């Protein structure tokens, strides 16, 4: 077998795992406060769209990084 | 902010507050010597010169400082629930602003008392005197009071109808967002007052007829619907069975005046019994309520030395 | 057994009502109903009706306040009978003698408080005062000096008499009084800066206070030697009268509520137009009550037990469970909880036959069971003699009624205890090194028990198996009741779900123990395939978004009952190494203090065996109110209860 | 070798459930937002729904890559 | 005849407890808020259940991945 | 299985305490939050202590899982 | 041998004490709330600690765990 | 015993510790409300120091485990 | 392969994933608070972007140091 | 010798560790309301002795564990 | 020392770092208490500071432990 | 090569996500409070930018060591 | 070297890791205040930045124990 | 050989690291207090150092432990 194709593995899960708590630990309160402006006054959906457009980047970010590992193992 | 940051330099400003053995003593002093007492109290700086007029200006100015500048180091996140407790005022101001609109009362002679929302937004509003453009001017996000003040402004336009939808719907919000609080001492005092509250109006409202599922205020911690219907028709017992909580000292009495000395004094009996929780909003509240009581007792005392009375002839008077 | 009970329709005149409602409340088997609007007035109370209740009210609040004031409690009694004016010719004597002693011995109480907060600072304050302040060219600040500040506030006050002495401390620093004189009466100069700071003046109260230094003593000394015989002879004559008075009170009181009651039932009354109707709810059981009441009122215009309402809009229908003896102890468990809605199944009577015997597998221990037998014959004192049970540590307000249905539960569940702790191998936890007359497959003493120690090799997976079966059966029992009742209550869509979630359970269960479990999935395949085609015709049948999680959850709760299992089985390994490590630190070591090793393992044995039943009681009770009860209900609904007019006694 | 199989497993189980924890984590205060606003009129709750669908995307991303990571193992 | 299906079993276990961790974690606010909308308001039990079970989505997840991985077992 | 058979044993302990951990995390929150409004009104005990037990979902999956390792091992 | 034997005893400890740790975790909020609402009437004691044993069942599922792993020991 | 009898005390270390971990959890909350209540009163302070003792069960229960495996090491 | 280079791999995902970790909890209060203000200031956008385009200077740093890690490896 | 007594050491260090980590906790809580409370009266002089001495349990119990391991080592 | 002494390091070290956690977790609380007792009136300063330097006692004992540690190694 | 190259990188890797974790912790708290006062104001947004781009030093500092760190690899 | 050349590097990395955790904790209540506090306390803006680097010792330690541990390997 | 070097290099560092983490905890809370108070009265703006400095002595403890055990290697 080989040594270096699970622990690749591993790795670029414990990276994706990491990135999506740091995402999800943004996007709580982030989102929360979004969605009671956007409750107060329909008209701030728009910004909160767009606020909510940007927790997904540290998950985008966790899976390049894993598949860029997956595929150099 | 962070509710202890801001309790250490609320702990420090409630330390710089008038004891009860300086109303106590300075009671003898009159007029200008009354005057000049309170120039050496907590609220000196304010004082400029002698009687009743000037001494209720100065203690005004002195509270719209002391207490109506919270958001020092508090502000952000705590400032949803710190906010909580500078209701009435702005209430008063708004409700107020909505009366004189609706009857064509100048602008300038609205008073608007200082609180929660902003003067020069009060005078604006003066000019958005309809119902939504009122609530526009008054939206702070920080006060979601304003939130049933729309759908009290959205309820109808009519003035008598807004203002009485008004009233009881910003109680009710307000009380559901102390509720909805991360603070036990906070939502034990809010619900208290809430109680106290509608006993109060159904002893002032005893015999006004009016359908208790309204005139009863909700949320009542002391007395049930059913228990304020009964305080506001002719159940004088309602008062003695009310007993055991907080607001146990009512026994068998309609009247008023001792209601209100001993609604004033239970709540600020309360108020006063957080202080075993610093780090929470209960400095906060022993802070805001001890201002308020002290600015209280001083008026009544300035008032009653610029005209030759005893202040403490009520002792709901005295400090409390 | 939730009787549906009856209705007891009525009329009457005017004036004949006022007695048939006394007839009725002295014959308690009956709850009212409004009626109001029945094409009429609710019977407005006549004036003399409205003055006759204050009267009666200002009796029975004078009554219940005399009881408190004579210390004696409320409690109901042979009444006494007589006129509204001849018991307020009892009560006033009663009232007047109680509350000027009671005055009495609390102005008594104040002026000794206020002695023991004066007598000695008076005294010491007059010791100081060599001369009379009284002297018009001189005045003093007699500055209480129980803290030695007082040359600090002599900063301020330096000010000193022109013949001799100023501010400074004094003798019995206790209640020392600071001698600050200052002639030609102008010690408010002084009195100012001693203010400002250090103490203020010894002032007194009353006449130590009004009086000057020596009539002010004077007074004190009087009222030092007074106060103790006041208050002592106080206390003896509150007491004679409280004693005296009781029996009178009590009666007084009982009359005055069976008569306020009376009168309050009449304002709920309806109107007649010269006539007068009643109306209400009687159980069946009581329809011969209300037909034995029918005949004082023998006019009895409709007094006959009208069969009571249908099912079609009836929430007013007051209920009673009323379970049966062998049953009705255990009532207090759906007691400490909510109420039916008129027509679903009362799971009470369930309870003492299903919780008892899961309990004691629990607490299949024979020390255990000899404990709480122990216990119980500790009780049974109280609870026979009908002592007050109410304890003041956790605020247990107890009765000997609550003690004597608690007595039978636990009996009857101690008896299914002791049988499980001599099935289960467990005496005193395991008393093996002594004797293992539970006899071990190692080496037995008596007769074998068939889980024993290490027997977990098998026994774990046979007892996680057991406890599930039994899980299983309970919420497929519930799951069953709750789809009869709502087809029985014409629920369909209800009883349909039910019927559903049954179905996906065992559909589940069936893929669940053939695919992953053990072989035999041929014969199996078929009530898979089946309880998942029923679980979706359920949802189909139930349209769009039926939660099939629900029905997950209730799978996961009949997975639950493993619990049981568990904490038995947790419960015998622990009560076994505790015993056997008392054994083994008593006789094994030595066993020269083996006395001492078994009774220190008995005392921390029985220490956790406090939180052990806890457990042992809590969580049975737990599962079955959390997924047996509430898979149909009766943790959701309510309903009017029952409430049998006056009959107070 | 055999075991180099179940280290690939092993971190497509904890990827998998790291982002559950993420999206969870995302989710607490945006549900007691839309509860909130649910509680106080329905108008609030059709854009709190929009606002509470958020939370997802990292429980999305973790499952896929362990599913690829499973399929190449 | 190494560790093979206790690094699979590892695996499983982690993911099985981290979707737990995160379920209960978007619960608890979730269900405080239930509570409090349901006792001001007996009238929204419907929506209160609506919101507190769309967290066992991550759970339902959790035991596929579960599942998948026990077959490939 | 030796060396794979703690390798199981681990997995199985680590499940159920990440699971105790989750529902934990739940179970404090909403049972004060029930706790608090029982207090209120003895007559929300009813959905008080329903809502409080209600998330032991989680738990009894993962004991079950236990259970399955347990018997594979 | 020590391999399984050490691998056996740490692995059920592991569950017990998080377990425990939960099971604390959920008791802190729940005794809390009981003896404040204790505090403010003697009537809550009862109808308080009966909701706040709730939390030590968690702790019955890791000792369970740790006997059958004692057991296979 | 020096694979088993180390590792058997590590792992009753490891779940004494745990436990200890999560009743010190328990007790932070309910010591700070029951000083809040003494401060309160001294009264209720016969039931606050039930609520405040109770929960060393936990560390109990842990102490025993450890002793179980230190005579099973 | 061998240990070096899975390792090395590893290394870098624990990198990333911490760095994420860092990343959103940076972005989390920031985003949460500004989002109340920006509804009070609906015609801030500049002031919102001037705090919203901070926390990419942690995301920029664990790419390259993924990307360096990859060229070594 | 050698990996016997090293493990038995680092399971002694973990096991006290985390029983100090757990009394710290509990003190945490408990030095707050009893500094709160002396702020507030003089009557925490007294009675706060019990509070403030319960946390030193937790740590005592863990030394007394690593002292009987150490012995036993 | 090797196995031995490196590894009784390691878990002396572990035991110390984790007082000092709790000694700091409890003096955070404890701190912020006494100064806000402190600026509100210094009348009872010494006090707070003879109250505050409490938490140092568990540190102490595992410095003790960490000691006994080093002395057998 | 062998057991040096990848543990040198993770050492690296981790410490260098570690310090990001703690800068944006820090980041998040200050930026938050300055974007407030930003939106409310435009008075001190000198001292605000200030005061939020004073705590990008640790970032730095372990990238710093980081690369240190893969040189002596 | 073999086995220490690694693991001495993972140990500096660890160390390194968890230093920064003290950082981030402090600034962000420290910077937060700060933030709060400057615009009304221009009398302490100096003083305010002085509090605010004050933690930098705890960075300082960290990096010399990476220096420290970095010349032994 | 290379197990003594690098255990106690990783048992030094990490709990050093550990220490310094605790420390900033409290270094968080009380030194937001601190500022709090000074800047409503800029009278103790050099008297709560007194209480702000303290929490150093764990960290100096620790250091101390970590420096005996680089002196031993």
């Amino acid at each position: 077998g080989g040594l270096d194709r699970g622990l690749i593995a591993v790795g670029m899960g414990l990276a994706v795992g990491l990135a999506a708590l740091g995402t999800g630990v943004a996007q709580a309160r982030i989102g929360a406060a979004g969605v009671g402006a956007i409750a107060e006054d329909r008209s701030n959906f728009g910004t909160a769209l767009i606020f909510l457009l940007l927790p997904e980047t540290l998950v985008i970010f966790g899976l390049l990084i894993a598949f860029i590992l997956n595929g150099r193992l | 902010d962070d509710f202890a940051y801001l309790n250490a330099r609320v702990r420090v400003r409630r330390g710089t507050l008038l004891k009860e053995s300086f109303f106590q003593e300075a009671l003898d002093l009159s007029f200008a010597d009354f005057l000049r007492l309170l120039s050496e109290t907590v609220y000196g700086g304010e004082l400029a010169g002698q009687g009743l007029p000037d001494v209720d200006r100065a203690v005004l100015r002195t509270q719209a400082k002391l207490v109506g500048d919270l958001p020092r180091l508090v502000t952000g996140e705590a400032r949803e629930a710190v906010r909580l407790l500078l209701l009435r005022n702005d209430l008063h101001n708004l409700q107020a602003l909505l009366r004189a609109k609706a009857t064509g009362r100048p602008f300038e002679e609205v008073l608007l008392l200082p609180g929660t929302l902003r003067e020069e937004v009060w005078r604006q509003a003066y000019e958005a005197q309809d119902p939504a453009g009122m609530a526009q001017v008054l939206a702070v996000p920080g006060h979601p009071l304003a939130r049933a003040l729309r759908a009290v402004l959205r309820e109808t336009q009519d003035l008598a109808r807004v203002e009485a939808l008004l009233a009881k719907r910003f109680f009710e919000d307000v009380a559901k967002a102390a509720k909805g609080l991360d603070q036990p001492a906070l939502r034990d005092y809010l619900a208290l007052e809430v109680d106290a509250e509608n006993l109060r109006t159904a002893f002032k409202l005893q015999g006004s007829g009016l359908a208790p599922d309204a005139f009863f205020l909700k949320g009542g911690r002391f007395v049930d619907r059913v228990r304020f219907a009964r305080l506001m028709e002719g159940d004088y017992a309602v008062l003695d069975e009310l007993s055991g909580t907080p607001f146990s000292g009512l026994s068998g009495v309609r009247d008023l005046k001792a209601l209100e000395r001993g609604l004033r004094c239970v709540l600020l009996k309360e108020a006063k019994k957080g202080v075993q929780d610093p780090l929470g909003v209960g400095l906060v509240l022993a802070y805001v309520k001890e201002r308020e009581w002290e600015a209280v007792r001083l008026r009544l005392l300035a008032r009653r030395a610029y005209f030759g009375l005893p202040r403490a002839q009520v002792e709901e008077e005295v400090v409390c | 057994m939730i009787a549906p009970m009856e209705k007891l329709v009525l009329a009457g005149p005017k004036g004949r009502a006022k007695e048939l409602l006394q007839s009725l409340q002295q014959a308690g088997v009956v709850h009212l109903e409004t009626l109001r609007p029945e094409a009429l007035s609710a019977y407005q109370l006549s004036p003399e009706e409205r003055a006759e209740l204050r009267r009666w009210e200002a009796v029975s609040a004078g009554a219940e306040h005399t009881l408190s004031l004579l210390g004696l409690e409320a409690e109901p009694a042979r009444p006494f009978p007589e006129g509204l004016e001849a018991a307020e010719k009892a009560l006033s004597p009663i009232q007047a003698h109680a509350e000027g002693l009671t005055r009495q011995k609390q102005e008594l109480e104040e002026e000794l408080a206020l002695a023991q907060a004066y007598l000695e600072p008076l005294e010491r304050l007059a010791a100081l005062a060599h001369g009379l302040d009284k002297s018009p060219f001189l005045r003093v600040i007699p500055f209480l000096l129980t803290e030695k500040e007082l040359p600090l506030v002599e900063e301020a006050l330096r000010k000193a008499l022109e013949d001799r002495y100023l501010l400074a401390h004094e003798a019995y620093a206790g209640g020392v009084a600071a001698l600050v004189v200052v002639h030609r009466k102008e010690v408010d100069q002084a009195k100012a800066a001693l203010s400002r700071a250090g103490v203020a003046e010894l002032r007194l109260p009353g006449a130590l206070g009004e009086l000057p230094l020596s009539e002010a003593a004077r007074r004190l000394k009087e009222r030092a030697e007074a106060a103790p015989r006041e208050l002592s002879e106080v206390r003896q004559h509150l007491a004679k009268l409280a004693r005296e008075s009781a029996s009178t009170l009590q009666s007084l009181w009982t009359r005055a509520q069976d008569e306020v009651a009376r009168l309050k039932a009449l304002e709920e009354l309806a109107s007649g137009r010269f006539g007068f109707a009643l109306l209400g709810y009687v159980p069946v059981k009581a329809k011969p009550k209300v037909e034995e009441a029918l005949a004082r009122h023998k006019e009895s215009v409709v007094y006959a037990f009208e069969p009571v309402d249908e099912h079609h809009e009836a929430d007013r229908i007051p209920v009673v469970l009323d379970n049966p003896p062998w049953a009705k102890p255990f009532e207090l468990l759906v007691s400490f909880l909510n109420t039916p809605k008129y027509g679903t199944f009362d799971p009470t009577p369930v309870v003492p036959v299903f919780f008892p015997f899961w309990f004691g597998m629990i607490v299949g221990d024979i020390g255990y069971a000899l404990l709480f037998y122990l216990v119980g014959r500790w009780l049974s004192g109280y609870v026979k003699r009908n002592e007050p049970l109410v304890i003041d540590l956790f605020a247990l307000k107890l009765k000997p009624q609550v003690i004597g249905k608690l007595v039978h539960i636990l009996n009857w569940m101690v008896f299914w205890t002791v049988v499980w702790g001599v099935i289960y191998g467990e005496f005193f936890g395991t008393f093996l090194e002594h004797l293992g007359v539970f006899g071990t497959p190692e080496h037995p003493g008596l007769i074998p028990i068939l889980i024993h120690r290490i027997d977990t090799a098998k026994t774990a997976n046979l007892l996680i198996l057991l406890s599930v079966a039994f899980g299983v059966v309970l919420v497929f029992f519930g799951l069953a009741l709750r789809a009869y009742l709502g087809l029985k209550h014409r629920h369909m869509a209800h009883f349909w779900e039910g019927v559903g979630y049954l179905g996906g359970l065992v559909g589940v269960l069936a893929l669940a123990a053939s695919y992953l479990g053990n072989l035999q999935a041929g014969w199996l395949q078929g009530l898979m395939y089946l309880g998942f085609g029923v679980f979706l015709l359920a949802v189909l049948m139930s349209r769009i978004w039926l939660m099939i999680p629900e029905i997950f959850t209730q799978a996961g709760h009949i997975l639950s009952h493993i619990r049981i299992y568990a904490v038995g089985a947790a419960g015998g390994i622990l009560a076994g190494l505790l015993t056997d490590v008392g054994f083994a630190l008593a006789e094994r070591l030595g066993l020269l203090g083996v006395l001492l090793g078994l009774l220190v393992a008995g005392v921390l044995h029985l220490l956790i065996l406090l939180l052990t039943t806890l457990g042992h009681m809590l969580q049975p009770i737990r599962l079955l109110w959390v997924e047996f009860f509430t898979k149909f209900g009766f943790y959701e609904e309510n309903g009017r209860p029952y409430r049998p007019f006056k009959s107070v006694r």
